[PDB]
């Protein structure tokens, strides 16, 4: 929610359901896939990748 | 150890890679065992136990 926090570059959200454990991760423009392991850490790092 | 290495395992277990001729896993031998050089016997009783 923050100070009013926005996009700043387009943002590609994709989502599955498996019955395997909870797992996020996410993808750099120059081409750099990140692990996250369980999605708490997803918020911050969504809004940080998008900054650089 | 972590969920990093335990989604490895889970992803060579059901063969996702091509290998006909599969998959295995052997230990390395410990920084110890190569130390002494330690007998055969001991280090197939060691490998059976840990798996």
């Amino acid at each position: 929610r923050g100070s009013g926090i926005v996009t700043r570059c387009p943002l590609v959200l994709k989502l599955k359901k498996q019955p395997c454990e909870a797992w996020a991760g996410r993808i750099s423009y120059r081409n750099t896939e990140l692990e996250l392991q369980d999605p708490g850490q997803v918020e911050k790092e969504i809004h940080k990748a998008q900054n650089v | 150890d972590r969920g990093t290495e335990k989604s490895v395992m889970n992803v060579v277990r059901n063969l996702t890679y091509p290998l006909k001729k599969g998959y295995m896993i052997v230990k390395c031998r410990g920084q110890q065992e190569i130390t002494n050089r330690l007998s055969l016997a001991e280090a197939t009783k060691k490998e059976i136990t840990f798996f």
